[PDB]
């Protein structure tokens, strides 16, 4: 949760992700990355908006799925049901 | 592109797990650039201690087998892979894919050097195959003895020797050692010929050979086309996409003494031919010719047709 | 302030996209921070994170997934010789796929509207009036924004390859070496995936395929692609490798380039009845292809003497070439070519086939096949070549049948001159 | 001095695929025209026997899931029903020149590396590594599951110069154990042949033949293809087996994995067996990586501290690092 | 301590495909040259005899369906017209080392599992399990439908040390019941041999031959293959039988299913006879799973309680768990 403060600075985001596991990316009509953290947190950045999310949290992953749009329902559905499964 | 004074038949070579990818747009037999680099490697490591000059290479490809599979309802094919060792934490490895194949090729090596008169032919042939039995040919191991490696002796033959009857007789006696073979040549002029034929709509050369390894079903007023030969797409060299750099400029090069440029490979066309249909054998050999100021690095069979 | 109407519309769409369903406080702050740029500094909010992508024309991540090199994205090359396909043949309408951190796709979307009705973003290599047509800010910020917008199809910082990036040595004519690092043509393979989906799928080619199945199809031409291979990139995560879209989920389609004998047949060469009804002919899939080509070449005429006159040299030479290749491919697996019960074409084909001068095939076999030559195998083969196609008033009542008879005599003389050096 | 950013070693001890062919024991002296072992297909109607995820554990779902069973097509290789011996034959070649990298940036690093390797070779030969390689050829590691529960295994090795057999060996792969590298006179002779080959001193071409008496019609285990994309679960084949031409065979990379099993120096226990020589030396069957970089026994650590910084390791870790240089590898930053 | 995420056991009691051959009883002793049973074909037309879904139960639609052709081709295997005895011959290896896994992540888990299995093998033999396995070889469970209605079955088991017979048994598969694990002398000798195989104390290979006297020209039952369905007019093949080089045959796993039908300890009954050893032991013909996980006699529940938490279950359920380890399987999550 230090990363959601320092939002647009991808130097600190890449440091706080380089201590952690690697980087996921989404290609559709819009554009998303994912910064999945060590303690089961993620961080999608998108230009100058974001949405932090820590898993093992059902409301956070549902509003996380609500935060994404409808052409991200074409992809990403087999993963937003995967950590829905993982509980 | 010198004319050969001799020919050397590395007679029968099983290749273990070669590279069946060849380009970003092909998957079959490996690129002939691998064969040109192999004969140049033999020119380096023994071709100067015998005072000779090995340039041409004649690909034969008796028996072929690739490690592929078609996945059960799908019409296309996929490749059989290998397990790599585990990760640093022992989790799993990221899978890149490599096609692997088994070749049984025979190599015809053109010789140009002045040492053809200083050495007996059997000593030249024995040392060449005894060196080549410890090398690799498309990223694939060159296999030793098997159940039927009875034609183990290499043979050397000077094409200039004798009368015209003698030359053509000894040629057709060589062709009895290429018995199920199929030689691979370059047919660039036929690509330009069919492009000049069907260049009404689009004269892009990618569309041309992308509509040649095919069956072309024309309809009623079905008359599918007739195949002139076994035309297959090949990679045919490299074309540059960067200005050339000094030997110290490019980070992470293979050395620091040679200039490096980032290139793109350059697709072509050629077709497999029986060793009876060719006129002589000196017209069959592959050569590397590069124009280094431009970015045109390529290989072909010059003086075939 | 000349023709920035599309820029104002994009700023309004960016303010109404995030601000379509926003909160009061965080939504109001984000809408204000978006709109205050969206007047003029939206180029500034783009050019802050303008270096998270790259208009790659030849990427290097497809070679090894864990290589960190240079994604050089220049135009393909000069043509040079005649027959060389590549990135040079595309020219206009190529897919310069963007590669990088895929969270700043809005910056590439904003920079990707200057060609759809403009001459400042798709044509931003010139037209300084087209560059200043919507900026209206200071000259320093305008110059920095123009530099950030030009730095989206440029280098990554230094010319850098990797140890997992497929470098090679090419030999020069008489001299040393150039080192060659080939890259993956992402643009060319996206073009060829579009062409293969046009040729294999869609609606028109499928209408032609089911009209083929209707048995009385309309005039059209459709494709069929056997022996394609599939090469996947990225493994299970093919979107870290960039713009692998919904036609390429890591889905390279590789054309066949296999050898002529890339499907082997275990040649059980017996002297039995199956080697008796096909012992003098050698029936096979290649033999059936040659017979079908001869039956199609039976209804030919003599008014195309430069093409059909050239077709018979390959269709007639290919028969003798395939017969000699079949004799070679059969003449190694069997150790001793013994006389087989049912060798009707193996009466003289007991030496026309694989003659083994072993202890079994002794000097009496080495003298029967030594002095006796395979002319009867050659004469029987010439009779089989004459009887492959039929015999009518076209083989004797024209010069095209005269051309066929001269070609049959020439092919028989060539096969006999080959077979004379076989036992001799 | 920094490391070379490009390091690449070509492999020595390059084996082929091992074809499998079957016949009767006590006729194995003339086992030259034995028929091969063919891969066939058969059907499998299975059942549900997995661990369930404690939410799908109701009796109705179990009953309704074994209503519709699991139907598969697998590949099987078997002996013929009148032959009890498995002949597995391949050729190993020992190249030599094992300290020279195949791609190196820094010419100073390559000079220091070759000084280090020749200092190793003069201070102690390739005798230890070649006797461990001679063991893993003399027993039958390359018969992976084909070795388990066989009653008589015989290994025949032939050194080959030209079209003639230079020297013959006949080992016994069950007397020669799987764990304790005991010395022998024939193992020392074959090990001296391998160590002559590895030092670039001769042409060494072996021919490794192993016979395993298992029983009439029993199942043999060729290696298995790695296929990722299959069909739509109806017509798919869940198990493909490797075959070079009409003959069930074993891959060359796992015979080379069998030869590489030397490493009795990883810091857990030599009581848990030798493992295969790898960097970060890791076992895929165990799923766990011994010899971590958080310890100091990793190949990168030992090579960098013994080439750059002249912190020469223990003699056993020198054997490990030269075993990696014999293995091959594409190293670097 | 928790379970390993990967466990894998290799099967012991590893049989071969049984091959079928036919001849005359009391030539039964010279059944070495008996010709095979060839899978053949015949044509079949059937009528409408399945249930109707009440919307095809109109009379005119039914009569139109009956006037339709309903042909298809099937495979059959029969005895010849002058042969009334079916011979079924397979082989079997008993390996032993029946608690050691072949792929185990967690090294502490496999240590405590080997302690538990070694405790079992210490205080009890493999005596009850080999007694039950030698029953299912002593009768003719591996003749599945071929035993049903036969008037005389007998079994001949030869233990094989080299190309030579050590000991021969000859049983009477109809006197040895299909239910009662009774007591016998020669059967106890076979149980001692199989228990020495399972314990690791010898080489066990069996030649199991069984003769079923059926009748002239009657039908025998190889195991049936798996074909995919298409809409071919006038009859695609609707039934494929399994065979080897032109000889009808039973799959090896079907014989192996017959041999591990030793489980009389399931909570439902034991007057219903033994069922086969499966995790949550299920019968596919009866469509239900005996030994549900919620009534805690499942293999996974017993193994988790007995390895992770030292709760030794009842003695018979310990026989069940060790029978699952002799079975093999893909364990872990």
């Amino acid at each position: 949760m230090i990363a959601q403060q320092h939002k647009d600075t991808v130097a600190a985001c890449e440091a706080a992700e380089a201590i952690a596991i690697a980087k996921d990316q989404v290609w559709d009509g819009e554009g998303y990355t994912k910064y999945t953290f060590d303690d089961n947190s993620v961080l999608i950045q998108s230009g100058t908006t974001q949405y932090a999310m820590d898993a093992d949290d059902a409301d956070s992953i549902k509003g996380y799925a609500d935060w994404l749009d409808d052409e991200a329902r074409s992809a990403e559905a087999s993963e937003i049901e995967r950590l829905l499964e993982s509980v | 592109v010198t004319d050969p004074e001799a020919l050397l038949l590395l007679p029968r070579l099983s290749i273990q797990n070669a590279n069946a990818i060849s380009s970003p747009l092909t998957w079959g037999f490996p690129s002939p650039g691998a064969f040109t680099g192999f004969v140049h490697a033999l020119q380096r490591r023994v071709g100067i201690s015998l005072d000779i000059e090995l340039d041409g290479v004649g690909i034969v490809c008796h028996r072929f087998e690739a490690q592929i599979s078609q996945p059960a309802g799908k019409r296309t094919k996929v490749f059989n892979l290998t397990r790599n060792p585990l990760n640093r934490d022992g989790s799993t490895a990221a899978i890149v894919e490599e096609g692997r194949a088994h070749l049984e090729v025979s190599l015809l090596l053109g010789v140009h050097g002045d040492g053809l008169d200083d050495h007996p032919a059997q000593e030249i042939a024995r040392q060449v195959q005894e060196q080549a039995g410890a090398m690799r040919l498309a990223g694939g191991s060159i296999l030793p003895w098997c159940n039927e490696r009875f034609p183990a002796p290499n043979a050397e033959l000077l094409m200039l020797g004798g009368s015209d009857e003698q030359r053509r007789k000894n040629q057709r006696r060589l062709t009895r050692r290429l018995l199920p073979g199929f030689a691979l040549v370059s047919r660039e002029a036929l690509l330009q010929q069919h492009l000049e034929t069907l260049r009404t709509t689009l004269p892009e050369a990618t569309t041309l050979d992308a509509l040649l390894d095919l069956c072309r079903i024309n309809f009623e007023p079905w008359q599918v086309r007739d195949k002139p030969g076994w035309l297959v797409p090949i990679p045919a060299g490299y074309n540059a996409l960067s200005p050339l750099y000094l030997p110290g400029e490019v980070r992470n090069a293979r050395d620091r003494e040679t200039p490096l440029r980032f290139v793109e490979n350059l697709f072509g066309l050629g077709e497999w031919l029986s060793p009876h249909r060719v006129a002589a054998l000196s017209d069959l050999l592959w050569y590397h010719h590069a124009e280094p100021d431009k970015g045109l690095y390529r290989w072909s069979t010059p003086r075939f047709v | 302030q000349e023709l920035r109407q599309f820029i104002e519309s994009f700023i309004q769409e960016r303010l109404q996209g995030k601000l379509d369903k926003l909160q009061p406080d965080e939504d109001d702050k984000r809408q204000t921070l978006l709109a205050t740029h969206r007047r003029e500094a939206w180029l500034a909010d783009a050019a802050r994170r303008v270096g998270q992508l790259q208009l790659v024309t030849h990427t290097l991540k497809p070679i090894h997934p864990d290589a960190r090199g240079s994604n050089l994205h220049s135009l393909p090359q000069a043509p040079g010789q005649p027959g060389l396909a590549g990135s040079h043949e595309l020219g206009d309408r190529l897919v310069s796929d963007v590669v990088g951190n895929a969270a700043a796709l809005d910056v590439f979307k904003f920079l990707s509207l200057q060609y759809q009705g403009k001459n400042l973003l798709n044509w931003l290599t010139e037209d300084s009036a087209e560059a200043l047509q919507a900026l209206s800010d200071n000259a320093e910020q305008a110059r920095e924004w123009r530099q950030a917008f030009i730095g989206i199809t440029t280098v990554k910082g230094a010319p850098a390859s990797h140890s997992l990036a497929k470098q090679l040595y090419f030999p020069l004519p008489g001299s040393g070496y150039h080192l060659l690092a080939p890259l993956f043509p992402t643009s060319l393979v996206h073009h060829v995936h579009a062409l293969l989906r046009e040729a294999r799928f869609g609606d028109a080619a499928k209408a032609a395929r089911e009209a083929r199945s209707r048995q009385e199809s309309w005039p059209h031409g459709f494709s069929e692609y056997p022996n394609l291979a599939i090469q996947k990139f990225g493994g299970t995560k093919p979107q870290n490798i960039s713009q692998l879209n919904n036609e390429r989920r890591g889905e390279n389609w590789l054309l066949p380039s296999l050898p002529p004998n890339w499907q082997r047949q275990n040649v059980n060469a017996p002297m039995r009845h199956s080697s008796v009804f096909e012992h003098d002919f050698g029936r096979t899939p290649e033999v059936s292809r040659l017979t079908r080509t001869l039956q199609r070449f039976l209804a030919k005429t003599v008014h195309n003497n430069l093409a059909i006159r050239q077709r018979r040299a390959q269709l007639v030479a290919q028969i003798c070439d395939e017969a000699l290749q079949y004799a070679a491919r059969l003449r190694e697996l069997e150790p001793g070519w013994s006389a087989t019960p049912g060798c009707q074409l193996h009466d003289a084909e007991q030496l026309w086939l694989d003659p083994l001068r072993a202890q079994t095939d002794e000097t009496f076999l080495q003298r029967r096949l030594r002095g006796d030559w395979p002319a009867e195998v050659g004469n029987r083969f010439a009779n089989w070549l004459n009887r492959a196609v039929s015999s009518d008033s076209q083989i004797l009542g024209s010069p095209e049948a005269a051309q066929w008879s001269q070609e049959l005599s020439k092919e028989l003389t060539m096969f006999k001159e080959i077979l004379e050096d076989e036992r001799d | 001095l920094s490391t070379a950013s490009v390091l690449a070693f070509e492999r020595k001890l390059d084996p082929s695929d091992a074809l499998m062919s079957a016949g009767a024991w006590a006729q194995r002296d003339a086992s030259q025209e034995w028929p091969a072992v063919t891969v066939r297909e058969k059907s499998v109607r299975g059942t549900i026997s997995n661990r369930l995820k404690t939410k799908d554990r109701d009796p109705a779902k179990l009953d309704a899931s074994i209503q519709s069973p699991n139907l598969q097509t697998v590949d099987v290789a078997n002996l013929p029903s009148d032959a009890d011996t498995l002949k597995v034959r391949f050729t190993l070649r020992v190249l030599g020149g094992a300290g020279t990298p195949s791609a190196c940036n820094d010419a100073a690093y390559r000079d220091k590396l070759l000084q280090t390797v020749a200092t190793y070779v003069n201070d102690q030969g390739f005798a230890e590594l070649a006797r461990r390689y001679a063991h893993n050829l003399a027993n039958a590691r390359f018969l992976w599951r084909n070795r388990v529960g066989a009653e008589a295994v015989e290994v025949r090795i032939n050194h080959i110069r030209q079209g003639e057999v230079a020297r013959a060996w006949r080992f016994d792969a069950l007397a020669i154990g799987l764990r304790d590298f005991k010395a022998d006179a024939e193992l020392d002779a074959l090990a001296e042949l391998i160590a002559s080959g590895l030092s670039g001193s001769g042409h060494v071409l072996l021919e490794v033949v192993a016979f395993a008496r298992i029983g009439d019609g029993q199942e043999v285990f060729p290696s298995q293809e790695l296929i990722l994309d299959k069909g739509d679960k109806k017509g798919q084949k869940s198990k493909t087996l490797y075959s070079v031409r009409d003959a069930a065979a074993i891959h060359s990379q796992k015979i080379g994995n069998a030869l590489r099993t030397i490493d009795t120096w990883y810091p857990d226990e030599d009581g848990l067996g030798p493992i295969a020589v790898e960097p970060y030396g890791s076992v895929t069957s165990q799923g766990k990586a011994y010899r971590q970089p958080k310890q100091k026994l990793d190949f990168y650590t030992l090579l960098d501290n013994w080439v750059l910084r002249d912190e020469a390791p223990a003699v056993e870790q020198q054997h490990y690092v030269i075993a990696n240089l014999i293995r091959g590898g594409v190293f670097g930053e």
